[PDB]
RNA sequence: AAACGGCUCUAAUCUAUUAG
DNA sequence: TAATAGATTAGAGCCGTTTA
């Protein structure tokens, strides 16, 4: 009571599976070999035992191969044994392959048309096999076989994992968040943003953690200052959260201990040699061409050639202290014409950044991140940010990590 | 540029459930670029093309495609820029188990300028609304009221809602913020961070990879390295655990499309979707309320 | 170092109460809940935008294979998944011959001309707008 | 506008401060 | 009113179709 389907396995596996599936939801025992996961004796004495039906798919490349054609064959022979004339019944799917081609073994048998609407095919199926008496459905017997095969091969598994973030956390910080009362020495028209150490003007105080004398050669009028005058603030009741009082909130300073970061890179990456683009909210900081050794680091490419146009992996950074003070980053890809000069329209960056992003993936990402972060590092394993003579930000090369219980097999 | 949306507004008060389909989608290989390949490339997503069009060409007939598998109604608010109007979407799950989902329509105006939030009244109106609709479909109040947004509740909105929520039914007020700048990569394998993984930051704010690699899929639903979705419990009381599971769970109800799963929960697409095609036209009294007159 | 929760993929309905992970899937194996008999299809557009949308209507009755099959279900066919007939010889066609508010409003009226007046019934309205 | 994504661009508001 | 920020928010458009 077995209905079984021979077909170009390759070709026709989708077919097969959506037709023995449907058929085992219907409640029909259907034998397929892409529904099993030697095999020719089963096949043999399958076809010679049990069967009641042999349909044979017939596609363009279903009568053409020797496998197919033989199991046709020796289907034919039980047919004959049966002596029964209803065995063996022709599924045409393929538009190409007209009612001539086929084969000779197959050309009288009433086949039935799958070329238009396989809804109708397996309806003419069904009426066929209903008054033909081959012998209640149960559809979960059909999705659990597609659980078993066509899904088990690629599912959950209970398997650990390793991930790299996008947040480089900061390793250390200045002791000291410092607020100078500039009332005459500071002009009220200068920009702070100029200054060589990050500053913000905060209750007319400069909330900066350098000292009170780095502010000393584009701003001459400022020695001679009492540092009495003076707050200085332990950053690390800033971050705790325990330092929230009339004079400063606690979320406004850590606020400005976020703008001193996000410009203490900007300055940074200023004097590290990397040239920026503008973006929409933020700055992208990338490599021109020919600055790094066959234009990578260790073995990464950061800067390559894509039609005609030099891309180059930028990065975009800000900080944040929610979670613990660390710096996100943006990957960003960045396009020119010769790889020096920037192009003009943003609408040929955005175009070929999306063409570039097309093939690149999680690994190349990845790589080409942590080079970067690793190459603006001086440290071995640390970034360094100028907010102070005497202090300063450090970065941690390698970003949070995480870990992960359940993952999946990588096919590659 | 407002085509659609105001083709769709204009047809809501004669109830006509309609499809806007581009020729350019439908015949897409006969229009080329004038110089090689068509302008748009569907050949590698043919099948998926017309899965996608066949479930909308189902689901505005009067078919549902797929349910989803009690006692909370899971409320998503969006802000549209017009004064703004806050535009809902319901879904819920009743005796019959077949789950209800129409979204919560007659956009409610705040007159400021960007105060992504309701007033006191608009709250109230909008949470009765929200209510009377679960009360009427399931003959009771609901257990649960789970409210989520792309904005965070202030305190005096929230407290309206509290006061305009009956009692023995718990509200929650979840802040679901994308593209924050977290990517997190995979650094032994060359494919993404799997979908599902979820980063817990707090017992209240976590990031949950509601897009990614899939196994089954065998590849990813989002090109790139996935950008995941911060879930943030703003107010009221619930696991966060018990959050990203519902949130899960609301990605997977996009009968607009024919895909897997997509990066944001449905309800505050659909909310942004009605909340578009409401905005795109003048006011229109007590609008349909069924997804099928705006996707 | 931080623990990533894992949360479950959660299952979606479909026919005879079966649910499967991939809606194209369990749409393909068991199909949508519930048995809409048709798609009475309304065509608002060009007499070339009729040829287009029966075309493609014809096209989606066959099967219509994704270049990558594993990672993107095939397509049975319209009647195979959803087992309700939507063919294009059953098409109510409307033919097309300040700016967005004129081309909006002539298939709108169309549209309310359409649904008013004729006597056939259209389930879906598929506006084939230009390019 | 089949759709989902990645990205790019722009704008606004709320806070804290400084100059009108 | 203007400015400098951070944090949130919203609008568009635009390319590719998710490494077998
Ligand atoms: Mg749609």
């Amino acid at each position: 009571n077995k209905i079984f389907i021979s077909h170009a396995t390759p070709e026709d596996d989708d077919f097969t599976r959506w037709l023995s599936l449907k058929l085992i939801g219907l409640g029909y025992e259907v034998w397929c070999d892409i529904l099993f996961l030697d095999f020719w004796s089963t096949i043999e004495k399958e076809i010679r035992e049990n069967t009641c039906k042999f349909l044979i798919v017939s596609s363009t490349a279903g009568n053409k191969r020797e496998g197919v054609l033989k199991e046709l064959a020796v289907a034919t022979k039980v047919k004959k044994h049966l002596q029964d004339d209803m065995f063996i019944i022709p599924l045409a799917i393929d538009e190409n392959l007209s009612y001539d081609d086929i084969n000779i073994e197959i050309v009288r048998l009433n086949a039935i048309d799958f070329k238009k609407s396989w809804a109708k095919g397996l309806q003419d199926l069904l009426d066929a096999f209903e008054k033909q008496n081959v012998p209640p459905p149960d559809h979960s017997k059909s999705n659990l076989l597609y659980q078993q095969i066509f899904l088990h091969d690629k599912q959950a598994i209970e398997k650990e994992e390793t991930y790299d973030s996008n947040w480089f956390p900061i390793i250390s910080f200045p002791n000291e968040l410092r607020f100078h009362r500039y009332d005459w020495r500071l002009p009220k028209q200068f920009d702070v943003r100029t200054l060589a150490f990050p500053a913000i003007r905060y209750k007319e105080y400069l909330c900066t953690f350098a000292w009170e004398y780095d502010f000393i050669h584009q701003l001459p009028k400022t020695e001679t200052y009492n540092g009495q005058e003076s707050i200085r603030i332990s950053t690390s009741d800033i971050l705790s959260g325990r330092y929230d009082t009339d004079f400063i909130r606690n979320y406004e300073c850590q606020r400005l201990i976020v703008q001193l970061i996000n410009k203490a890179f900007e300055l940074r990456m200023k004097d590290k040699n990397v040239r920026e683009y503008q973006m929409s909210k933020t700055f992208a900081y990338w490599i021109e061409k020919g600055k790094l050794e066959k234009d990578k680091f260790e073995k990464i490419k950061l800067v390559g050639k894509q039609k005609n146009k030099y891309w180059h992996f930028g990065i975009s950074a800000a900080g944040k202290l929610y979670p613990s003070p660390v710096l996100m980053v943006s990957s960003h890809i960045i396009f020119t014409m010769d790889g020096i000069n920037l192009i003009k329209s943003k609408s040929i960056q955005h175009s070929s950044r999306r063409k570039q992003g097309k093939n690149w993936w999680n690994d190349k990402w990845r790589e080409k991140l942590l080079a970067f972060i690793r190459f603006l590092s001086d440290d071995q394993n640390a970034i360094y940010l100028n907010v102070g003579s005497e202090e300063k930000i450090l970065i941690s090369n390698k970003p949070l990590k995480f870990f992960g219980k359940m993952s999946y097999v990588t096919p590659s | 540029a407002q085509f659609h949306d105001q083709l769709k507004a204009r047809l809501l008060e004669h109830t006509i459930p309609t499809q806007i389909l581009r020729e350019s989608t439908l015949a897409w290989r006969d229009f080329k670029n004038t110089f090689g390949a068509p302008i748009r490339d569907f050949s590698k997503i043919e099948g998926h093309l017309a899965w996608t069009i066949s479930t909308a060409a189902y689901y505005k007939a009067g078919g549902k495609p797929w349910k989803l598998g009690p006692g909370v109604c899971y409320l998503g608010l969006v802000y549209k820029k017009i004064q703004n109007a806050c535009c809902a979407a319901q879904m819920f799950l009743d005796n019959g188990d077949g789950t209800v989902f129409k979204g919560e329509v007659g956009p409610w105006y705040n007159p400021e300028k960007g105060e992504y939030h309701l007033k006191p009244k608009e709250a109230k109106a909008l949470l009765t609304q929200a209510l009377e609709s679960y009360k009427e479909q399931n003959k009771s109040y609901p257990k649960e009221v789970f409210i989520h947004a792309r904005t965070r509740f202030n305190d005096e909105e929230w407290n309206a809602f509290n006061e305009v929520t009956p009692k023995n039914t718990n509200l929650v007020g979840v802040t679901i913020t994308k593209s924050k700048p977290l990517k997190l990569y995979k650094t032994e394998g060359a494919f993404p961070i799997m979908r599902g993984n979820a980063y817990i930051v707090d017992e209240k704010k976590a990031f949950l990879w509601t897009l990614g690699f899939v196994p089954k899929l065998q590849s990813t639903l989002s090109m790139e390295v996935p950008n995941p979705i911060f879930i943030e419990i703003n107010k009221g009381e619930a696991e966060i655990q018990q959050v990203l599971k519902d949130i899960l769970a609301l990605t997977k109800l996009n009968y607009n499309a024919c895909i897997y799963a997509d990066g944001e929960p449905v309800t505050l697409r659909f909310a942004n979707k009605i909340g578009e095609i409401l905005t795109a036209s003048t006011e229109i009294k007590t609008p349909p309320l069924a997804f099928k007159y705006y996707i | 170092m931080k623990e990533l929760i894992y949360i479950e993929e959660p299952s979606i309905l479909f026919a005879h109460g079966q649910k499967c992970t991939d809606p194209r899937d369990g749409l393909a194996l068991f199909g949508p809940l519930n048995q809409i008999y048709g798609i009475k299809s309304g065509v608002v557009g060009t007499q070339k935008g009729l040829q287009i949308f029966k075309s493609y209507l014809d096209k989606i009755q066959k099967p219509i294979y994704n270049h990558n099959n594993i990672t993107r279900p095939m397509f049975p066919g319209f009647e195979a998944v959803f087992g309700c007939k939507w063919e294009s010889q059953n098409i109510v066609f409307k033919e097309i011959t300040k700016r967005t508010y004129d081309l909006v409003t002539l298939f709108n009226d169309k549209i309310i001309t359409a649904n008013k007046n004729d006597e056939e019934r259209v389930d879906v309205w598929f506006v084939i707008v230009p390019e």
